């Protein structure tokens, strides 16, 4: 009894995802058969029609509807010119879960498409191709992505807390590093058959945990947010070979190519390359932002007859724009640029404010068209250039030999990475604990395997902690049932000295997959103390109700110190 | 910003076709000085959204929330009730307030369909305006948060007078009030608020007005509208209110009871009439009583106290198995404990760095809460 729908202002459906119960209910209601998308559109048209009028008149939009006892929950969100609708009817997900799912879907759209998602006209065509087979294939791929995301959120702690988990083995990690360096990146780079593709990063994945990672000397460090999406994409194809997929990640949204080569069951290898025409996207992004500032002051400011021509920003934008036009020389964009050059810089007849607004809008769409023609039609899934088949086979076969003797040990160690017993003696009464570093995005937590009862209580603490953090509360201690929960937030420096606490701003959802909230929090504190480094830490612990509160705090503090000394 | 913003009724029978204007479908609206276009737009949008959600989900919606506003909607036959709230308010508080307004309308004017089919619009509109004025005059912060009532050998005889009345023929329950201060009452708290908020504006100073009690309240009085009669008597400072029966329209019995004690009640009345270091709030779930120590002037510290209770009050109503909850920020910490009988909230009016020290004063509020509150008679078990 679930449904996720994306619709435009004209009640046109672009993407839908329904389960068996919703489809059966719709069949029963409308069967007293047309396409499911048509039925959903004709059923949900009034909401879409009524939503726009509210924004047009009172500058307000509906956010959520609620029924008695919370039987049905409706969530609405306007992402630019598109409306996102989430429907729940089985009490399994709350409003926050639906909002997080919508934000995850929007982030997936960003990763899959790029800067094109900003333009509402092109995204409608991209999500609804004229060809039926391509549309069906894309819809099935996105439905599979949503299903695997939902499964991973309910089975894995890594997506439950949105943090990176690593397998600790000093002997194996080193050998993995030299094996990767010698036989993957160097093998691809030194091969003359690479066809201009440059290898940057390559990592080995076991289950939902990271084992080794290496980067080239000419590559930028990946943000922790992108690697969670990479892990989700890898898990979708091979749940616990397919052609390369074009992906976009923050370095802008520079293009990248994805390669997935499986080694065994539960062990996968991921390789990433970069197109030689990559820095063209940076120029396009600067031009995309440059015209936005020009349009911003065209509406707010006075008559643009003479004021804009003296602005250094316009001159800087002109110095950037004319260089781009001369370097390209495209007839379609040169004629419009000359038309806008005459309008903006004529000493006799400057363009009108209304006329200049339409001229700037036309140039905005043309720049996105060049990006679409360059970094999305040349995707490797549509016949684009890619690594040859035998080159991929050589890497896959050669990496297997280096890890042949460590197959059985890796699987056993993965299920028993951290033992709770090893901490029972030092910290009696402890049941479960989650240690997450918000600076590097890494988490330290044992492997949970009565077992279901404690497993369910883990999500309750996580959901409650996020809700209270949003309104400016840094800590939360509460007892529910026979267990005692905890949540702690504090700031430290690189050397380990204590730092003072400031007022957290009161409020986008809290997380790292669909955006970020911790990076902006660190910058806010650094504004007042630029001379000191800032680090962020979190700690979730579960204790029995028998332990007193005073003893609980001392036990929690000792655990954090021991983990800090064990790390680094 | 006012917590209570909008309140209007829509009738779907008068507007059935697309060409029928929705202006005639508005029976009442507050404020009355607003423009007509906004009225029509809001009514049409709300009615359309409610109808569409009811059609899709086979159940009418009970809450519509926007970025700046929050609407509580309930359906009663062909009439639609819409309530205007603020974002900061809890949803349960708005639902209870809307239910209270509906109950007041039913107990004051009977069924809506019969009242609008028999009576004119202007008189009910004036009554609504006056009653909204009273309700807006009688609202406070803790009353917004908890929705409680607007509330000793002398009390013994004051209640004995009522006890002698209950025996007096055809009596269910009664109460005695002094300028909004409760002396002794036997009615349920839901109807006690209705009697107390009744603006007190044949023997002299004797008035009898029929009322309409719901079956659940009528059963409670005896232990879906039922007609009863309210006896209102105006004294210099005292008021006596009795709900007896439908054919009340006994005689000379209640007349003698007051005049046998008028010189004693007023004489007893005139005899009666003639830097906090911590904040606390105690709420009784059974009697819906509220008592706390907050200054009339909202200091910046007091404003932060009200916000903390807002989230914590709603958390208890959703998790019946949750007992203890404490929070702390960069400036303050608030403790809470809940049992199926009563709730308690404590804050100290007197900055954490790094991981919390076990000797932190914020984490030791449990011991201080039970000891400090015993002074004002607040008995914590």
């Amino acid at each position: 009894m679930k449904c996720v729908l994306v619709a435009t202002e004209g009640a046109e459906v672009l993407f839908y995802w329904t389960d068996q119960e919703f489809e059966e209910s719709l069949r029963l209601k409308f069967g007293q058969l047309p396409a499911l998308e048509d039925q959903l559109s004709t059923l949900l048209a009034p909401v879409i029609i009524s939503s726009m009028t509210m924004l047009e008149k009172l500058s307000d939009t509906y956010t959520c509807f609620s029924t008695e006892n919370g039987n049905f929950l409706y969530v609405l969100h306007l992402f630019g010119e598109c409306l996102f609708i989430a429907i729940n009817g089985d009490h399994t997900e709350s409003e926050g879960d639906l909002r997080r799912k919508l934000y995850v879907l929007k982030y997936l759209f960003e990763v899959h498409f790029g800067l094109v998602t900003v333009d509402g006209h092109l995204i409608r065509k991209e999500l609804r191709p004229p060809d039926l087979a391509q549309r069906v294939q894309l819809w099935e791929h996105f439905q599979s992505l949503l299903w695997t995301y939902s499964r991973l959120r309910e089975q894995e702690q890594c997506f439950a807390v949105e943090a990176l988990e690593r397998l600790i083995h000093p002997q194996l990690c080193e050998l993995c590093i030299e094996a990767l360096e010698r036989h993957v990146i160097q093998a691809v780079n030194t091969s003359p058959e690479r066809g201009g593709e440059e290898a940057l990063h390559a990592f080995l994945l076991v289950h939902s945990k990271l084992l080794a990672f290496y980067s080239s000397h000419s590559a930028s460090s990946l943000r922790p947010a992108d690697l969670l999406a990479l892990i989700l994409l890898v898990q979708d194809l091979y749940p616990s070979p397919s052609g390369p997929r074009r992906i976009f990640l923050d370095a802008p949204l520079v293009p990248h190519t994805m390669y997935c080569l499986p080694l065994w069951q539960g062990i996968n290898l991921v390789l990433l390359t970069r197109s030689p025409s990559a820095p063209l996207a940076l120029v396009l992004s600067q031009l995309m932002d440059g015209f936005s500032m020009l349009e911003k002051k065209l509406k707010e400011g006075p008559e643009p007859g003479a004021s804009l021509r003296s602005q250094p920003l316009v001159g800087d934008l002109r110095q950037r724009m004319d260089k781009f036009v001369k370097n390209r020389g495209a007839q379609e964009i040169q004629s419009t640029w000359l038309e806008f050059k005459a309008k903006a810089f004529s000493k006799s007849e400057p363009g009108s404010s209304w006329e200049l607004l339409q001229a700037c809008g036309k140039l905005k769409r043309q720049l996105c068209a060049i990006y679409r023609l360059n970094f999305l039609t040349t995707a490797p899934s549509r016949g684009g250039p890619h690594l040859p088949q035998h080159l991929q086979d050589q890497v896959q076969r050669l990496m297997r030999e280096k890890l042949t003797d460590w197959k059985d040990f890796l699987l056993v160690k993965s299920r028993r990475n951290i033992t709770m017993v090893s901490y029972l003696e030092d910290f009696p009464g402890l049941v479960h604990f989650i240690y997450v570093d918000r600076t590097t995005g890494q988490m330290v937590a044992p492997s949970l395997n009565l077992a279901a009862f404690v497993k369910t209580k883990v999500w309750s603490l996580i959901q409650l902690a996020r809700r209270y953090l949003q309104k400016g509360y840094t800590t939360l201690l509460f007892q529910e049932g026979d267990f005692y929960c905890s949540y702690f937030l504090w700031f430290e420096n690189d050397m380990g000295y204590k730092l003072q606490m400031i007022e957290v701003p009161v409020l986008v959802p809290i997380g790292m997959l669909g955006g970020d909230y911790y990076r902006k929090l660190l910058r806010y504190y650094s504004k007042n103390r630029p001379t000191e480094a800032v680090r962020c830490y979190e700690l979730l612990a579960l204790h029995l109700s028998v332990i007193p509160t005073d003893l609980l705090v001392q036990q929690a503090g000792q655990l954090a110190r021991r983990l800090w000394e064990a790390s680094r | 910003a006012s917590w209570w913003n909008y309140f209007f009724l829509y009738d779907g029978s008068k507007v059935k076709e697309e060409g029928d204007p929705t202006r005639a479908g508005i029976c009442y609206f507050y404020p009355s000085q607003t423009l007509l276009d906004q009225q029509e737009l809001l009514c049409g949008q709300i009615a359309g959204v409610v109808r569409c959600v009811s059609d899709i989900s086979d159940s009418p919606p009970t809450l519509v929330r926007l970025r700046k506003l929050k609407f509580a909607i309930k359906v009663d036959g062909d009439y639609l009730w819409v309530l205007g709230c603020a974002v900061e308010l809890p949803d349960v508080s708005c639902k209870r307030f809307l239910d209270q307004l509906v109950g007041f309308f039913n107990f004051y004017n009977g069924p809506v369909s019969l009242a609008y089919e028999n009576c004119s619009q202007e008189e009910l509109s004036t009554e609504w305006d006056t009653f909204i004025e009273q309700i807006l005059k009688n609202t406070s912060d803790l009353h917004k948060i908890f929705n409680s009532l607007w509330n000793p050998l002398l009390l013994l005889k004051a209640a004995r007078i009522l006890q002698t009345c209950q025996r007096s023929p055809h009596i269910l329950a009664g109460c005695i009030l002094y300028k909004g201060l409760i002396v002794s009452t036997q009615l349920p708290p839901s109807l006690t608020a209705k009697v107390l908020l009744h603006r007190t504006a044949l023997p002299p100073n004797v008035q009898i007005i029929p009322v309409f009690v719901t079956k659940e309240e009528a059963i409670s009085l005896h232990e879906g509208l039922v007609r009863m009669n309210l006896y209102t008597h105006c004294v210099k400072g005292l008021v006596l209110s009795l709900l007896a029966e439908e054919p009340l329209l006994d005689s000379a019995a209640i007349e003698e009871v007051y005049h046998s004690s008028l010189a004693s009640l007023n004489g007893l009345e005139v005899h009666l009439k003639e830097s906090s270091t911590y904040n606390f709030t105690h709420y009784d779930r059974i009697q819906s009583l509220l008592m706390a120590n907050l200054p009339q002037v909202a200091t910046p510290q007091d404003r932060r106290f009200l916000q903390a209770v807002s989230l914590m009050h709603s958390e208890f109503a959703q998790l019946p198995a949750l007992y203890e909850m404490t929070v702390r920020n960069a400036s303050t910490a608030v403790y809470a404990c809940c049992n199926p009988i009563q709730e308690t909230y404590f804050q100290q009016l007197a900055r954490s760095s790094g991981f919390p020290n076990p000797q932190d004063g914020a984490f030791s509020l449990s011991g201080k809460a039970k000891q400090k509150l015993l002074k004002h008679g607040v008995n914590l078990l």
